[PDB]
């Protein structure tokens, strides 16, 4: 099962994702990128049932690019998250997309925005969120230490404590972790955290 | 149950010249709490709110299609909607998915924009309108809420004591429900103002 | 104006510079091209009478008819083009049997003639077909007694006594003078007045093979088509007056 | 003009495409049919335009059900289409209602199908007239005739085509109500060789079929010796 | 003037001018001749080059093992009708496991070409055919624009074909008892009546189709036409 | 098959000439007058009735749609019955969706669209009917007028049909806002009396009113009650 | 059939579409309707055609149509074509607000309706809609805007323009007097009725007179308000006062 | 549920019980189980309660319009073929075994068993319903070729009374109908008028 | 759910309870189960409440079409045909078992319509969970051609027995009287069940419940 985590700060969002792609007893990819760039100020994190993830994420991604082509400006993360929610909810048809999502975005009127979404397309905005069975192990530490005014290096430390809990207690081999931060200057890639 | 996968519990209660509507704030996945500030009560007018409990994705689906139809209604007509018409619209919208039903049981509480008569009602998940004169409740702890409101309700209350009884009903009902609680918002709809309050509740 | 024309307003059903529909006006001439005349009248107990032309001796006269049975309680006489007549009878049979199937009771007479008129209007609105150039209905409504209705190719339609075809206006004028003599402007000798009216404007003084008569009565609500000897008996009973 | 479309009335109340198709009917050769006591007999002057043609080409007697026959006049390409409509209509009636279709109902189905083209500018009216004959023990014998306007009637004896009036004049001389069909074959062959225009169209064939009691309601062609005896009798009566 | 623009307009004589104009498309094309014995059916057709090195458009299409057709007129309409007859014989083989009888197949073509001759916006097919086939009933020669079709003993359609009809009217008494060698030679002389007087039948511009009891249908082209071209005159 | 091209096309002066011909088809129709009173609305119309053989109870020109919405016309009858059947079909779909009697403005904005579609769709002519739709809702009366173009207006008193210009002059002379409904019928009959020509009876006019009680036609004895005074 | 097909969707001998030009000739007789973009809002100022005595004054507007919470529009041309197109405008704006949960940017609505108006000029064989539409609206991207559309499917952004009767003479004054970037609501209301006193040459101005509506932002909410009778009569007395003071 | 039709010379005699149960509770004890499809053609309804009323309206519609066009009283075989087509066309969504009986001037009294399947077979007598299993052996033994009308009414009443005695899903009153050229003569046998068979006591 | 009906001398008397339960909990105390359909036809709805709600809206709407179209008051058999055709078209997936009672020009009628589209014509009906208890009272006490008051007391007694002897019903008796000359919709007719008096008082004063946030939004 795949792991997601995102932390929304005062003027930033920190997201992280596991870098493993597995098959039934073995992992086939140890540099797996689950972070799909939607535009200059929004990332879409995509885990779940295989096939539905990359198809759904790229089908959203070409419409997010297409709105910029038609209009000359970007979708707000509220509008893009509601658009993604509408396409995922439009479920009671034949076609299931059993995807678990996080959308992180920075708006140039509202600041940092982080959106949680399950496979029902229940959209819930949260100060921090996490997917996978590792969420059951790490959201409690997030409730332990998170304050609304965490500065970004303390957020890297709080992320590192959660990743060390993945190493210590969680039974799946999750050794390498990619991390990005979205700001007013766009998307920033950080160094891979490894164990 | 499919209704109890997210939890949730909303009630309404009629007062003298005012209505009160309160919904829980827990957004849940069967055991895991995710957030504690989930909005279920949406404004559909100046003095008319709708509350939707149940499956939290169907709350947002039904409420977006409802706002889509209601904005076309209020732009085409040139008036605010009367609550009985909103009850018929939501029952129509749910019954259009009769054999594909949404998992939400909406409650409606508001004031008539001309007569200012109090109105409350609830529905089932497929569109039976139930207009009652005392209270309507909806969600996974329905027995707790009927148990509190059957004993605490008294007719012709001022907004202060209506706030007191709906707050005691919510807080004593949701503390016997595992999958609901975690904070509650209370909306008092009066003729001249709306009072929006949140309460001290158990967070376990 | 006074007969002005703009383009194709004499070829299809579009408005003239005055507001007349020329093809709908021209459809009434096709009723006169049929060369026949029918008379219908009702009393307190309705009757339709029309001519029967046998120009060819080769005809089987059992199959030449302008009196049609729509349902068991409602009969009808057509006037005009013959194939259009049998078409609109087939359509009236289908609507009368469709009303019974949807609604569970035998169709009213006015709700049959309103339905046939709402069908016939569509040909006066859509440009790609021609209006059917050809109907008088009789039947016992339970509360109003006998009914006599006449729909026309323009889509209009409620009568006490009427005529159709070539000698429409003169037989109309004869019945219009006769109603003023009758008490409460309503008839008494139903079977006989139609024969006098038909024989007056045509001046033929018919044979029993020349006219056919159908009656609907309060005692027998079924539409009933009379035999030859009975029409001969009414012709001779009128002959000895 | 007022005559380029079947969906336009003239100022006098005539529909000219139908009345022009009735001129197209009486261009074609003579076909007559005589109803009698116990059945119906048909007779068609079948021209053969050139001696290269096989026997049996351009049949103008069609079978439209196993108890119903058909005689046509006019543009034959339309008449084969109406033969296939009548065949499908009798087939659907046997399938739905479980018994052989009454000829009154069959003629009033096919007459409505013919009439359905005299209303629209998107089609043209059929250029053909036709007769339907049958016999059964319950119904007697019946002969109905349809022209391109769509109007059908029941007949004792009919003639269609370019020699209509002289053939009806000669049919009316006959006491068809009391004769056996074996007499009716010779009497039909009489009128066909009477009305023939030998100077204008040269090579032609006699085609005859009956339906009646003597075939137990089955529509069959006249056997070869009876056709040749009718041809001999009528050609000697031509004299 | 006004009645020649639509197939769905009766002219006041009781005719349809757009149908009679479609027969000019068969009266201009390269002529062809058909004939039969009691054992064989033979089509002989002029092959059309635009002048030359474009090497002479086929007139005789291999339609089944047991049916071949000849063309005179709009070539794409006849190719449409060839694919139609291919599909009908293949549906008869797929359902009933015997090839469809030719007399029913030509009535199906007469049913198909009839439908555009009545419905507005359409045109009549501008092609007349000679159809040669063999079935249980023996060899057949049919002729089909105005949707009428004909059974024929020997028949000549196309440009100036009345001379070839005259030659076949002269010599049709012989044909049922002539063998396969003589039968094609009669039709070759029949077409050669129509030709320009300078041009003769060569291995270029004359095609031959042959079908018989023991012999499936073969189009005879450049090399294979050489025996029947030998011993003519 | 049905044609797919429109027959209402722009003239070089910008006029949809079929609509301006259908309005002349309206002007030749039987005259009709509607007046909005203070406490309700009155509709009244001339019955174009020759020929004593007519049974007057078979056709009605003032035809109701709901319990408080009715309408009258001037122009071609068989198009008016098409509009009545369609207007009822729209009002009952409104009553299915919202469980409310339809607002009169919300029935006019749909009937006017149905009349609009035939001035632009393929192979149809425009309607030859100008309507007057009345309604009482929100304790306030309405009077509307729809045209064959599909446009609609809100009136206090108006007239259509034969000699409608003189009807509008007589209404602007005789209108005041405080009119009671029993006087509103009387002014409407005095308006229709201008061009009746031929001894008005209870059988050759048709008067409908709408008030707090609902919409109803007046029975011919109640027609004769007012017409005895006229 | 082909005798009756008027061919509304074909080219001219010069590359013109005659029905699209005749639509504009129909627009040239429609009501004078101008709108002026200012700093803190946009107005619309139109001539009412409902000028007979016996009218009812039922709606709050005659030619002003609210399209969503953030936009309004005016029309000129056939009334019924305008009703059909503004129903389509409302459906487009609410499909967008359905799909993205934010109100639509003001240009997407105009280009969508010009797509719809462009489609009927090319195929389908219908007649084209003969209406102009003026478009006001606020959004968070560019604030207060103005557009003008035609039956051909063109659109442009303007700060002041005028359609309908006497269009060019009104836009000629608007070129003269527009203070670019300095206009308030009040100075724009002065300027619009200054021009409307110069273009309403039928029945020199009396009280009911116009429909004039403004679009403003108050407390983070967009308001579109049609001026009452009392407000317009006071504003036109103020204009006639300014016309009195104009000489000396 | 026990329906029965018996062909005699000049017409048919029908019979039916009057008990309609849902589970083991009698929902209606005066049910009328003979439906007039035309004047002198009756169909009987055993099996699914919805389908045998739903198809019969379509067959009544088609047969009435057919009889108007053909200007005749419609045949009984026509009324059986209109069921044989339709109950076959929807046979997996119908549970309908119909017993059509009636009269026509052309072929006399006719009884057609249309069993569950959409076939058609004419029989001298037809029994149907849940209770018919208990009275197969009676009617194989009692039926004689060519009984009169009164003999047939007593035979139908006896054979119905035996099935109403033995089957718990049948009971009530016996509704008879005798369809002939003179018309339809219906009668109801209630209480003591039902033929009584003494219990095998001692 | 306990509804009933009788055919008496001048028309139809319909009755109902008012208790509507969801799960095994009383949800509504004063639910109206006697639907308006026509001025003469009323339709008691048992079973699935939302399905019979939208059904007695839709058939009421179609009768509002038809009575205006023909200009006459509608027959019972018209609503019967529309109900049985729609409920057969949905094959009983509408879980509404109906009592369609009315008076038309041929006198009173009483039809019971099962959800699959089978119809019965009856002199007296009972439906719902407490149908058997009221059916006992009808089999005990019904007579043909009863008067008005005897029929009203009979239906009220039968609804009373179905109230006391079933868990699935209770707390009111509604009636309806339909005839040629009158329409009497008696809501409620008798109230056999009464809430007990609350012995203690639990009125919480202001300040009893703690408040965290408060926002006052003024309106006009």
């Amino acid at each position: 099962m795949e792991y997601l985590i995102g932390i929304q700060g005062p003027d930033y969002v920190l997201v992280a994702s596991d870098r493993v792609a597995a098959s039934n007893i073995v992992q086939m990819k140890d540099d797996h990128d689950k972070m799909f760039k939607m535009s200059e100020k929004i990332l879409l994190l995509c885990v779940g049932e295989a096939g539905d993830t990359v198809q759904f994420a790229e089908y959203i991604q070409k419409n997010v690019q297409l709105y910029k082509m038609r209009n000359g400006y970007e979708l707000s993360p509220t509008a893009a998250a509601n658009f993604t929610r509408r396409n995922l909810a439009d479920l009671r048809s034949r076609t299931p997309y059993h995807v678990n999502l996080l959308l992180a975005g920075y708006d140039e009127h509202e600041g940092p925005a982080l959106y949680y979404m399950d496979y029902l397309a229940a959209l819930a905005k949260a100060p921090f969120a996490a997917h996978g069975y590792g969420a059951f192990l790490t959201l409690s530490i997030l409730d332990r230490y998170y304050t609304p005014t965490i500065s970004r290096e303390r957020a890297v430390e709080l992320l590192r404590k959660c990743l060390e809990e993945l190493q210590k207690r969680f039974i799946l081999n999750l050794p390498t972790f990619s991390v990005r931060i979205i700001d007013k200057n766009g998307i920033h890639d950080l160094d891979n955290i490894s164990f | 149950s499919i209704m109890s996968y997210n939890g949730g519990a909303v009630m309404a209660m009629k007062g003298k010249n005012c209505v009160a509507i309160a919904a829980d704030r827990r957004f849940g996945i069967q055991a895991q709490m995710v957030t504690t500030d989930f909005q279920k009560i949406f404004p559909m007018g100046d003095r008319l709110y709708i509350g939707l409990a149940g499956l939290a994705t169907d709350v947002q689906t039904v409420a977006q299609r409802l706002k889509f139809r209601l904005n076309l209604y209020e732009l085409k007509e040139g008036r605010q909607i009367k609550p009985y018409t909103l009850m018929s619209m939501v029952a129509n919208l749910l019954y259009e998915k009769r054999f594909g039903p949404y998992y939400t049981e909406p409650v409606i509480a508001g004031l008539d924009p001309k007569t200012f008569k109090p109105f409350i009602c609830s529905l089932d998940l497929i569109g039976c309108p139930m207009v009652t004169d005392d209270f309507v409740v909806s969600g996974t702890c329905a027995e707790q809420m009927y148990g509190m409101c059957e004993s605490l309700w008294e007719p012709n209350m001022d907004p202060d004591h209506l706030f007191e009884t709906i707050s005691q009903a919510m807080l004593n009902a949701v503390d016997r429900d595992a999958v609901s609680g975690m904070g509650v918002i209370v909306h008092i709809i009066e003729k001249d103002k709306i009072t929006t309050r949140t309460l001290k509740a158990r967070m376990d | 104006s006074r007969g002005s024309s703009a383009g194709f307003d004499r070829h299809i059903t579009i408005f003239s510079p005055e507001g007349r529909l020329y093809q709908v006006e021209y459809a009434f001439k096709a009723i006169n091209q049929g060369g026949l005349t029918s008379v219908a009248v009702r009393g307190k107990d309705a009757v339709i009478v029309t001519q029967k032309k046998v120009p060819d001796k080769l005809l089987d006269s059992s199959t030449v008819t302008h009196l049609f049975k729509i349902t068991e309680n409602i009969g009808c006489v057509m006037t005009g083009m013959t194939a259009d007549s049998r078409s609109q009878v087939q359509r009236a049979r289908y609507e009368a049997a469709n009303w019974k199937y949807k609604y569970g009771y035998e169709i009213p007479v006015d709700m049959l003639c309103k339905r046939i008129a709402d069908i016939s209007q569509v040909y006066t609105q859509n440009a790609e077909m021609r209006p059917l150039g050809c109907m008088i209905l009789i039947g016992i409504d339970e509360e109003q007694g006998p009914q006599v209705y006449k729909c026309d190719p323009a889509g209009y339609y409620g009568f006490k006594a009427t005529a159709a075809g070539v000698k429409q206006t003169e037989s109309t004028s004869f019945l219009e003078k006769k109603v003023k003599k009758k008490f409460d402007w309503t008839f008494e000798q139903t079977v006989e007045t139609a024969i006098t009216c038909l024989s007056t404007v045509l001046s033929i003084d018919f044979k029993p093979s020349e006219i056919e008569v159908g009656v609907v009565t309060v005692e027998n609500p079924k539409f009933r088509i009379l035999t030859e000897a009975e029409i001969d008996a009414h012709l001779v009973a009128l002959a000895e007056r | 003009g007022y005559d380029l479309s079947a969906s336009t009335f003239s100022p006098d109340g005539r529909v000219f495409q139908v009345e022009y198709a009735m001129k197209a009917v009486e261009n074609s050769s003579t076909a007559i049919g005589i109803r009698c006591k116990d059945g119906v007999v048909f007779g068609v002057e079948k021209l053969v335009l050139s001696k290269l043609y096989e026997e049996g080409s351009n049949k103008r007697l069609f079978n439209v059900d196993r108890h119903v026959g058909m005689a046509v006049a006019g543009l034959l390409a339309d008449a084969r289409s109406l033969a296939d409509i009548a065949r499908e209509e009798a087939s659907n009636f046997r399938s739905n209602f479980g018994y052989n279709i009454p000829l009154k109902h069959l003629a009033d189905r096919v007459a409505m199908y013919v009439h359905a083209y005299t209303l629209y500018s998107a089609v043209r009216p059929f250029g053909c007239s036709f007769m339907l004959g049958s016999y059964s023990v319950n119904d007697g014998a019946q002969l109905y005739m349809i022209d391109p306007s769509g109007v059908s009637y029941g007949y004792w004896g009919c003639a269609i085509g370019k020699a209509r009036q002289a053939a009806k004049t000669e049919i009316e001389k006959l006491q068809m109500k009391e004769m056996t069909c074996r007499d009716i074959v010779k009497e039909v062959a009489k009128i066909i060789y009477i009305v023939h225009d030998e100077v204008k169209d040269k090579a032609f064939e006699l085609e005859l079929s009956w339906v009646g009691e003597l075939t137990n309601g089955r529509h069959e062609i006249v056997p070869k010796d009876i056709r040749e005896e009718a041809e001999k009798y009528a050609k000697e009566s031509l004299k | 003037n006004q009645y020649d623009n639509d197939v769905t307009v009766w002219s006041p004589q009781g005719r349809i001018h757009q149908i009679e104009y479609a027969m000019e498309a068969v009266k201009q094309g390269s002529a062809t001749v058909g004939l039969k014995s009691k054992t064989h059916a033979v089509l002989v057709a002029l092959k059309r080059a635009q002048s030359e090195l474009a090497a002479h458009q086929k007139k005789i299409l291999h339609v089944d093992n047991h049916i071949g057709i000849s063309i005179a007129g709009l070539t794409a309409d006849a190719r449409l009708l060839c694919n139609f007859m291919r599909q009908e014989c293949l549906d008869s083989r797929f359902v009933f496991d015997r090839p469809l009888p030719v007399s029913r197949l030509v009535s199906l073509i007469g049913s198909k070409t009839q439908i555009p001759t009545q419905r507005y916006g359409r045109r009549p097919y501008g092609v007349g055919l000679l159809i040669a086939g063999y079935d249980d009933m023996g060899p057949h020669i049919f002729q089909t624009p105005s949707a009428n079709y004909f059974d024929c003993r020997a028949m000549s359609i196309g440009a100036r074909s009345q001379s070839a009809r005259t030659y076949l009217e002269r010599h049709m008494s012989e044909f049922m008892e002539c063998n396969l060698n003589e039968l094609v030679k009669h039709g070759l002389r029949a077409l050669r009546e129509t030709l320009p007087a300078e041009q003769d039948l060569t291995t270029k511009n004359v095609s031959i189709g042959i079908v018989g009891k023991d012999l499936e249908f073969t189009i005879y082209d450049d090399d294979d036409v050489s025996p029947f071209l030998e011993g003519l005159e | 098959r049905g044609y797919s091209f429109s027959l209402t096309t722009f003239s070089p002066s910008g006029k949809l000439v079929q609509i301006e011909y259908a309005l002349a088809a309206v002007a030749g129709g039987a005259p009709s007058v509607g007046i909005k009173a203070a406490n309700g609305v009155v509709l009244a119309t001339e019955k174009k009735q020759k020929s004593i053989l007519y049974d007057e109870r078979s056709v009605h020109k003032v035809e109701p749609i709901t319990k408080h919405i009715g309408l009258v016309y001037s122009g071609m009858g068989p198009d008016y019955r098409v509009l009545v059947h369609r207007a009822r079909k729209l009002a009952q779909q409104y009553y299915l969706v919202y469980q409310e009697p339809i607002p009169t403005a919300q029935l006019v904005q749909r009937v006017a669209s149905v009349m609009q579609e035939y001035t632009q769709s393929g192979g149809v002519r425009p309607f030859g009917v100008s309507l007057l739709i009345c309604g009482w809702n929100e304790g306030r009366p309405y009077l509307f007028q729809s045209d064959p173009s599909g446009a609609y207006f809100a009136w206090k008193a108006t007239a259509m049909g034969k000699n409608y210009v003189n009807g509008k002059t007589f209404l602007e002379k005789r209108y005041n806002e405080d009119l009671e409904l029993e006087d509103a019928i009387h002014t409407a009959i005095l308006t229709l009396k201008e061009s009746f020509e031929g001894q008005m009876t209870e059988d050759n006019i048709e008067v409908g009113i709408c008030n707090e009680a609902g919409f109803r036609r007046l029975t011919p004895t109640e027609v004769k009650d007012y017409l005895a005074a006229i | 059939s082909r005798r009756y097909d008027s061919r509304t969707t074909i080219f001219s001998p010069e590359g013109r579409l005659y029905q699209v030009e005749y639509a504009m000739e129909a627009i040239g007789h429609a009501g004078t309707c101008l709108g002026i973009l200012a700093n803190d809002g946009v107005l619309l100022a139109a001539e009412r055609r409902n000028i007979h005595k016996l009218l009812d004054e039922v709606f709050f507007s005659e030619k002003i149509y609210k399209l969503n919470e953030d936009m309004a529009c005016s029309v000129a041309g056939i009334t019924s074509d305008a009703n059909v197109l503004t129903n389509e405008l409302r459906l487009i704006a609410q499909r967008y607000l359905l799909q993205y949960q934010e109100p639509i940017p003001c240009e997407q609505l105009v280009t969508a309706l010009c797509d719809i108006k462009q489609a009927y000029t090319q195929f389908g064989g219908k007649r084209p809609f003969g209406v102009s539409l003026l478009y006001i609206g606020w959004d968070k991207h560019y604030g207060f805007q103005l557009y003008q559309s035609d039956p051909s499917g063109n659109y442009g952004g303007w700060k002041a323009t005028c359609i309908g009767n006497n269009s060019a003479a009104a836009v000629s004054m608007l070129k003269q007097d527009y203070k670019e970037g300095e206009m308030t609501l009040k100075s724009a209301l002065a300027l619009a009725i200054k021009v409307l006193n110069k273009t309403m040459d039928v029945s020199k101005l009396s009280a009911e007179k116009v429909e004039i509506a403004t679009l403003t932002r108050e407390n983070g909410k967009t308001v579109i308000r049609v001026l009452k009778q009392k407000e317009v009569e006071q504003l036109i007395k103020k204009h006639e006062e300014e016309e009195a003071k104009a000489e000396r | 549920t026990t329906i029965m039709a018996v062909q005699f010379d000049g017409g048919v005699v029908l019979g039916a019980d009057s008990r309609t149960t849902t589970g083991s509770y009698i929902a209606n004890r005066v049910t009328d189980k003979l439906t007039p499809i035309h004047d002198r053609i009756f169909c009987c309804r055993s099996g699914s309660a919805a389908d045998t009323q739903a198809v019969a309206d379509a067959v009544t519609y088609q047969l009435g319009f057919h009889s108007i066009e053909l200007n005749e009283p419609p045949l009984v075989h026509t009324a059986a073929s209109l069921f044989k087509e339709m109950c076959y066309r929807y046979r997996e969504d119908l549970m309908a075994g119909i017993i059509i009986a009636g009269w026509d001037p052309q072929e006399g009294g006719q009884v057609y068993s249309v069993p569950m399947g959409g076939m058609m077979v004419r029989q001298s007598f037809a029994i149907g319903g849940s209770g018919s299993s208990y009275i197969y052996g009676y009617v194989d033994a009692t039926y004689r070729e060519g009984m009169t009308k009164e003999e047939c009414l007593q035979f139908t009443a006896n054979a119905l009374a035996l099935a109403m005695e033995r089957d718990g899903s049948s009971g009530g009153v016996i509704r008879l109908a005798a369809i002939a050229e003179s018309g339809v003569e219906r009668q109801v046998l209630l209480g003591d008028q039902i033929p009584k068979f003494a219990v095998a006591t001692l | 759910t306990t509804i009933a009906g009788v055919v008496y001398k001048d028309g139809i008397v319909l009755g109902a309870d008012t208790r509507a339960t969801e799960g095994m909990v009383v949800a509504d105390k004063n639910c109206s189960k006697i639907h308006f359909i026509s001025p003469n036809i009323y339709c008691c709805g048992a079973g699935t409440a939302a399905d019979t709600d939208m059904t007695t809206q839709l058939i009421s709407s179609n009768l509002e079409l038809h009575s205006l179209s023909t200009g006459r008051l509608p027959r019972v058999v018209t609503a019967n045909r529309m109900l049985k055709q729609m409920l057969f078209r949905y094959q009983g997936y509408i879980g509404a078992a109906l009592v369609l009672g009315g008076v038309d020009v041929t006198g009173p009628h009483l039809y019971s319509i099962y959800p699959h589209g089978s119809t019965d014509k009856l002199p007296y009906v009972t439906m719902g969970s407490g149908s058997l208890a009221a059916m006992a009272v009808f089999e005990d006490k019904f007579r043909p051609d009863m008067e008005e008051e005897e029929a009203k007391n009979l239906v009220s007694e039968a609804i009373a027995a179905g109230i006391f002897n079933d868990l699935g019903s209770g707390s009111n008796i509604d009636l309806c009287v339909i005839s040629k000359n009158k329409l009497d919709f008696l809501r409620p007719y008798t109230v056999p069940n009464k809430k007990g008096t609350r012995l203690g008082r639990y009125r919480c004063e202001k300040g009893t419940t703690a408040v965290l946030t408060e926002k006052i939004t003024p309106l006009e």
